[PDB]
């Protein structure tokens, strides 16, 4: 009988309960997006990588949901390598930031995916 | 309509059976499964269903001459035999837009289903489907939020959401109830839930439950960093009590409330739906009592009709049963009403029980909730059948884990994420489900423990 | 309850089938007609019904050890075969007082009937009766007024009350609708009525209808000197709209409003019932949609259960169908739930479908309303079957008279008074009904005209 | 009931003395200690008590024939002599459920005790006990929270709670009053309290007191880490002023308010009780004025009756006196009404003054508060007599400590915890109390200092 | 809609003049009397009226790729000359039901007539008629009473 | 003085496309614009409450976006939340939520909304400390032609 840990066990939604993705796994998730015609984009956050409530408390209001966009969504991107190269540029510039890959479905007209691609040391 | 009076009984048939009728885009269409009494021919039965759910009177009345009743009558415009059933037919009936009160599901059901089911010429009657015209759809608010907005508020993407009903439903004190809630949420589930029966009772008054559940959910959210919710049941005896409950949930700043729409009723449900929209609260709908009406094939109303009504009145989630434990066909029927709940347009498809093409003119979709005897081994199946836009609920499947609620939650969250990753990599969930689960047990003691207990 | 955990499925049977159980006066008792799947023995089925409508879980959960689940479980304490049916039994289940929210019919139905009807081990399930303990009865308001107070407010004694549904239900303008109302009331009927479908629609908005109906009823009252009423339908899409309608009726000073309790729902009905009590309004309840649930003998809920629920939630009148056109037994069943609606105490009587002795501890009785294809010739029968405390409604039976509404009303009022006088003189309505009617035609041209048209 | 009129006086006796009567489970039963005037036989006295507290009139009135008075009369069904008292008897009277307004303790007392005490045929009269039937119990809310919920909200388990009344009651300014509050709470007491007399007065207006007490309690809570409360007295001259006070306590987010239920009155108390339930406030009830009514053995009402009434109307705590300074019997009587306040079921026990078996059908229990001249040396006794579910209050016992409030508080908290630990280890508090206290002084200078001052 | 970004102006015409468009029963249709500036051909003017009363932007923006703008654009589906007027045409424009707030005449006018009348390529512009679809008509209360009830 | 901005024109940006974005993607655009140095972002005159983006959801996400941009830059930010509606009651509901959020500015299309509703909203803004941005939608229907209508200077004085 194991007791689920309490300290430093913050999660980042989809796929965050699995062992961290290898470059191959990461590339396979990116291909899923491309094959579905979804637009990939990267987001990073250096301050609080988790949800909190500072500016308001009414139902459905939370701070920390929006992170900052790395460049622009990658319209027309056809190669998972392009995306992963960007993840590298981003990590190079923000080695202290959490980085996640998100995707947009222009037909459903909504953001449709979001998975942590990089966590800074000790997370 | 009209007259040259002369009182007396008279006959339906010619007046209500209009096989030549071309339906209007503004008409509400109904598909009734009619089982006539022996000796009643099909045309006669169909005409009776139409007359009895609109203007048919048992004896001529002079006032009909003050209007044009043709403009108001229901019309049986088509009849077709049911295969593998003797003396059973599908009769299609058209109702003019003008018979209905705008925005009132209560009036829609009263008009179509309020009287016909007791007609003596029929042995049994079942409403299978309704085509709600877009001009009537526009008179309703629909879901307070709907699929797209819910995911955006919660910041949850690319996988089914996960919940857990707290058990035992009755018996726990508000505080022990909240303790169970915190242990479940901290393990990775997105929501916890009040049983449909949990309103306000001697051992656990509602306000105390709402309060401890709030403490538990905020603690789990702070610990995990992921947004959490607990479906706080607002179902009550009067509109006033229901509103008091919704108002306190608002005060607590929590994200979601719950209502048993059939036992509470459509009038109260529409009130709560409007309040949730105005206050930013998600609304989880429980279908308690549905089987009293939708179970038997020969009499009642099929659940797809009760699901359309809920999408109009309003709800963000609705229980749709599990597809597990049933043969195809029943699997196909479920997938059929699931499309009717989520999509903007669904084409007629008799193989899935969809009798009419249905458009929703951008009314938000409702998230279907799969619940009922499910555990980790059904995960590949559920993910395959429902896709991402669904809520999978595990009551016994979570609180029944050998190490407790938290590990029970971890097991379910890992099992789900393993399936999502596999599907995304191109693996066949239908063929490789058990292998996907087993591989995950290699690195997840929590999942391995669960897999040992069930199936 | 309790533990030494160890996760895993387990079996019901021993836990929920308690044939030795002695029921408490505080227990809510249910009589379910159970049709098990082939291979499921009766004790097993009864135990499933009890477990599935209370604490039964599909897999052991550790939290049961934090309470004493025995104190909360439903118990199947008796089973008896149904004669003339293979594999069909009546299973009696007891539910502890503590499972229910006080004053909430919504919670009572959710707890007993919210889940069991879909259990796979059952082929079909029907709730036949509920024994509501007096301690739970005391938590409800019951009828806003009830039989005794209604007669006192209206000053009407010694005969059934008479009403007439305005037809066609849809199509007339508010003013022509009111004209029909005035012609009906001035002829001797006590009430006129909105069809269950008449709420607020394109050709006749509710406020205009309420207003013209008020003018018509006041004019008929001033002309005849007898108090009149029109059941103004307050059924609406939301609680707010329903209240707006009730409030205007109050402003007009009229005596009675109406609500479709099943399509509106119990939560909204209880709100309207409380408002009527606080404002002195009588409440007529229409049972639209009942046959969707109560018609089939093997599945659903018998109407006697829906009638008890209404007496608790609140209503001054409730439609109970006609006893006409049916054989004894069905006649006996109706008379049985009529006693359950009107009396303070009704002893168990299986010959009339009364499975439990029921006490009401002075909760007011509800006036049953006989409606549906009746005319002057059924008068002796109706008077004999229902007695004085009933409302007899004639829609086509009034508006179908050859000389119009007023003479149609006179014919019904004379026919009823002739029967009452005859019964009071000791005449046998059952044997001399037709003779009593014929003698009255000798001095009533209106009645003679009606008798010529019907039967 | 009924008649054949003929005006005139007449005689009770035969009509109200019904020794053969079998009580109904719905009847309210009363045990009156009757001291008849010389010459009045017991049966005559008992019959007078019943007639005079129900339907007995001094002269025949014709209206009795319009009802069935038997259904409404009080009945003396049993009489038994009181030992060691000449001409004194216990007369049992049964009152039908229908005589009482639901949820109204005000009406319950008016009906039973509103008239009989002044009857000339009696020398004296005392109401000793009332059996409140469960059907009437269900019409009341009962405590806003009750024992179990209170401990869960406060997170305090396994020991009596501790409080301290601020003294002098009048004279301190709001700020100095708050200073005393902070020094008391920081030392280990859970609550501080307003004297029953402290409402709003020239030197200390209520709002200023509430405000400074809030600052003091929050500071003590932050310092110790344990949840604290101050019973803010909301007793006022009108319902409006009382509500204003409760509302500000709500605004401050504090946990508990107070009300003098007898001087404020039951109508106002029930209002405050309902408000506390709706707003999550605990309610401490002070019994000021009780001895005016319950002290003398021959006339008035015993406190156990005033305690049952409070449990129905609502309160979370209620003063029950100290068992200290009195012989057994009085000790037994106190323990008897303590069970009546806390438990769900109490069997008849004349050795403890319990005349009727009483069930509460899950109405929450009330925490008894021991107060009055107690100090550290009574601790083993109080813990033994009351057990964990009690509040022990020390006014002079805290503010009278030589080193001040904080050390005074520490002394009481240590003394209590020493006793709890000892009892839990199996030590006999009754025999080893003084030894348990003395051992604690060895390591607690605060306790040692207190022990030197008292007894 | 959609992208492969690359900022810059671009041209309307092909995008807003859809002479092959079959109107939906849910569309709000407008008949505009258009008087183009000299040199602006009719198809160009009609396309401008449609773009300028819906999704037309003066320079490409990247956010268009987050939606399907085709589902939201106004479309000039027909043009016909006005007799006895030189350089004056009737241009028909269709607007999707989704552009409008239910029950709000204020929003209906803001959307159709709020911006186009000041477009420089036009000399003058007049809205002659609107076809209000029944699904939008049902979102309004309409007259408090109306002819029949008033009498 | 409220905004603490002196000596230069203020800068804003209208979010485009006006219709089509979901409330959340709309808010994302708002945050990226504000964090770069603009003082305000804005709802198009057409953006009131519509099927793909109901008003309350937009107000809520725009609030999250603006507070995040303000915290990042240290400069006060605003988003013109369009309160234009079909009835006075709906317009007020919108202004009231903006007040609840503690945001600084709302917007109204004064000509399509109308002067009676505009004066009501103006009085409410004064009583609640809200700045009011006015959009002139429909002005060219009236003020464009030199021979007929009303010149804009008259609509500006009003
Ligand atoms: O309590 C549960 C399931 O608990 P568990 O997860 O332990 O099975 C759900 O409310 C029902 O399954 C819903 O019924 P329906 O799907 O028929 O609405
Ligand atoms: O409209 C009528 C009767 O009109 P008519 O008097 O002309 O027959 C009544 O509403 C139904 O009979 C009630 O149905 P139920 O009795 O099944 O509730
Ligand atoms: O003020 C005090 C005690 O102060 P101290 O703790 O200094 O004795 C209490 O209110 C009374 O004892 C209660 O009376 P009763 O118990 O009769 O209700
Ligand atoms: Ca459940
Ligand atoms: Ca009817
Ligand atoms: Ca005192
Ligand atoms: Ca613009």
């Amino acid at each position: 009988m194991q007791v689920w840990p309490i300290l430093n066990l913050k999660k980042y939604e989809t796929l965050s309960y699995l062992p961290p993705l290898t470059t191959d796994q990461l590339a396979r998730q990116v291909d899923y997006l491309l094959n579905n015609k979804w637009v990939p984009c990267l987001e990073f956050e250096t301050d609080h990588g988790f949800v909190y409530r500072e500016h308001h408390n009414s139902p459905g209001y939370y701070d920390g949901r929006y992170w900052t966009m790395w460049k622009l969504p990658m319209f027309g991107c056809t190669d998972p390598a392009q995306v992963l190269n960007e993840l590298e540029e981003c990590k190079k510039e923000y080695p202290n930031a959490f980085i996640r890959i998100i995707g947009f479905d222009s037909n459903r007209e909504v953001q449709c995916i979001s998975f942590i691609a990089y966590k800074p040391a000790g997370y | 309509a009209s007259v040259g009076f002369k009182a007396g009984v008279k006959d339906y048939k010619l007046t209500y059976y209009t096989p030549e009728y071309e339906t209007l885009d503004t008409d509400i269409l109904a598909a009734f499964r009619v089982s006539p009494q022996p000796g009643v021919p099909p045309e006669e039965a169909g005409a009776a269903v139409a007359a009895e759910s609109s203007t048919g009177t048992w004896t001529t009345v002079w006032t009909d001459g003050l209007t044009n009743l043709d403009r108001y009558k229901g019309r049986c415009y088509h009849i077709e035999p049911v295969a593998g059933e003797e003396n059973q037919y599908i009769c299609y009936v058209a109702y003019p837009l003008d018979l209905f009160e705008e925005g009132s599901v209560t009036n829609m059901f009263t008009s179509i289903v309020g009287n016909v089911f007791g007609f003596k010429a029929l042995r049994a009657l079942r409403l299978e489907d309704l085509r709600i015209p877009v001009a009537y759809v526009k008179t309703f608010q629909g879901p307070p939020h709907g699929i797209q907005v819910e995911r955006d508020k919660l910041n949850k993407y690319g996988r089914p959401l996960l919940g857990c009903t707290i058990k035992p439903k009755l018996g726990l004190s508000a505080k022990n109830y909240g303790r169970a809630v915190y242990e479940c949420l901290r393990g990775g589930l997105d929501f916890t839930k009040d049983d449909e029966n949990v309103n306000s009772q001697p051992f656990m008054r509602w306000r105390d439950r709402f309060l401890f559940c709030a403490e538990a959910l905020y603690k789990a959210q702070a610990e995990t960093g992921e947004i959490k919710g607990h479906y706080l049941n607002a179902t009550a005896g009067t509109c006033e009590d229901m509103m008091k409950r919704a108002v306190f949930a608002r005060e607590l700043g929590v994200p979601i409330v719950m209502h048993d729409y059939l036992t509470g009723g459509f009038t109260a449900n529409t009130t709560l739906s409007h309040y949730c929209r105005d206050n930013g609260l998600l609304l989880h709908i429980h279908r308690a009592m549905h089987a009293v009406i939708d179970r038997q094939k020969n009499h009642g109303m099929h659940f797809r009709v009760l699901a359309k009504a809920l999408r109009l009145s309003g709800g963000d989630h609705i229980h749709s049963g599990t597809v597990v434990g049933k043969l195809e066909g029943e699997r196909d029927i479920t997938l059929g009403f699931v499309d009717l709940l989520r999509d903007d347009y669904t084409e007629k498809d008799r193989s899935r029980g969809i009798y009419f093409t249905q458009s929703w003119v951008s009314t938000p979709g409702v998230l279907p909730v799969a619940s009922g005897g499910i555990h980790v081994w059904h995960m590949p199946a559920l993910t395959e059948i429902f896709g991402d836009d669904s809520v999978l609920q595990f009551g016994g499947g979570t609180l029944g884990h050998p190490w407790g609620n938290a590990p029970g939650a971890v097991a379910n969250r890992v099992a789900l994420e393993a399936c999502v990753q596999a599907r995304n990599e191109g693996r066949d969930l239908a063929r490789e489900g058990n292998t996907i689960i087993r591989e995950a047990t290699k690195w997840s003691p929590e999942l391995a423990a669960a897999c040992e207990v069930w199936k």
